[PDB]
């Protein structure tokens, strides 16, 4: 993988390092399991608009 | 804001808006985490005593969702000078925590490298504010956002009649007129990236507003984010 294509597959910071792409998330979310994907931890995560009514 | 649109409810839930004297909103923020504030250095400069509201859409309806809170520490970048306009950036530390709740959450600060490679290469970038709705007007009761195209440097040093540094990029466009302008000074640019919206500048300046052969000029955050992050502690 490249970041360069599809942001090497993160969801949001990607970087290639060692020769090879590993994903980091913004404080707030946790790296998934998948090594891709960001999950909130929070009910108000930085950078989502608040859409849900809670 | 010139042109763009109302924003809708909850989709720009990190605007702040520094309020002064006269009750008056004079420039924008945006929100970074419970205590503190993204804004402009010059904004500072404008009122000797503010405070920072924050969930409001509009500023002649009490919606029931806003908040005021006062100021603790102003941490001014200590190069910003009037004189150049360079270093237009300022975080404020509020003395009680925000609660995020419906338009009201932080924007994220992304990481420098990825920034530069992935959101300030972009087509566009998202700015908001209250402020005037053209050049000479007044400014907006209700909060407004644009989709403003990012403006390479050197088209950007060209246009300018002021020396553009590194600190700072253009965004907007050469003649269509939609802008940012007074008022929102000190407000959110955020680059969406898969559906999240991180901060990337802050407005600051501008010849006019909207003006044919001019942009809008933008605090380079990238520039500053391990400032921003020394600053929050
Ligand atoms: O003072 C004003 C008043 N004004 C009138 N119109 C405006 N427009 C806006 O604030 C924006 C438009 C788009 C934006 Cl993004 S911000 N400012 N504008 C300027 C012009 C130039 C400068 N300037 C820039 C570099 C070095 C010195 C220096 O003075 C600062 C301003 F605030
Ligand atoms: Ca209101
Ligand atoms: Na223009």
């Amino acid at each position: 993988k490249l970041c360069s294509l599809d942001n090497g597959d993160c969801d949001q910071f990607c970087h290639e390092e060692q020769n090879s792409v590993v994903c980091s998330c913004a404080r707030g979310y946790t790296l998934a399991d998948n090594g891709k994907a960001c999950i909130p931890t929070g009910p108000y995560p930085c950078g989502k608009q608040t859409l849900e009514r809670r | 804001i010139v042109g763009g649109q109302e924003c809708k409810d909850g989709e720009c839930p990190w605007q702040a808006l520094l309020i002064n004297e006269e009750n008056e909103g004079f420039c924008g923020g945006t929100i970074l985490s419970e205590f503190y504030i993204l804004t402009a250095a010059h904004c500072l400069y404008q009122a000797k005593r503010f405070k920072v509201r924050v969930g409001d859409r509009n500023t002649e309806q009490e919606e029931g969702g806003e908040a005021v809170h006062e100021v603790e520490v102003v941490i001014k970048h200590n190069r910003f000078t009037k004189e150049t306009y360079d270093f237009d950036i300022a975080v404020l530390r509020l003395k009680t925590p925000i609660t995020f709740r419906m338009n009201v959450a932080p924007a994220c600060l992304p990481e420098r490298d990825w920034a530069e490679s992935t959101l300030m290469t972009q087509k566009t970038g998202i700015v908001s504010g209250f402020g005037r709705t053209h050049e000479k007007g007044e400014q907006s009761t209700r909060l407004k956002m644009l989709e403003v195209p990012y403006v390479d440097r050197n088209s950007c040093k060209l246009s300018s009649s002021f020396i553009i540094t590194q600190n700072m990029f253009c965004a907007g466009y050469d003649t269509k007129q939609e802008d940012a302008c007074q008022g929102d000074s000190g407000g959110p640019h955020v680059t969406r990236f898969k559906d999240t919206y991180f901060v990337t500048g802050i407005v600051s300046w501008g010849e006019g507003c909207a003006r044919k052969g001019k942009y809008g000029i933008y605090t380079k955050v990238t520039a500053f984010l391990k400032w921003i992050d020394r600053s929050m502690k």
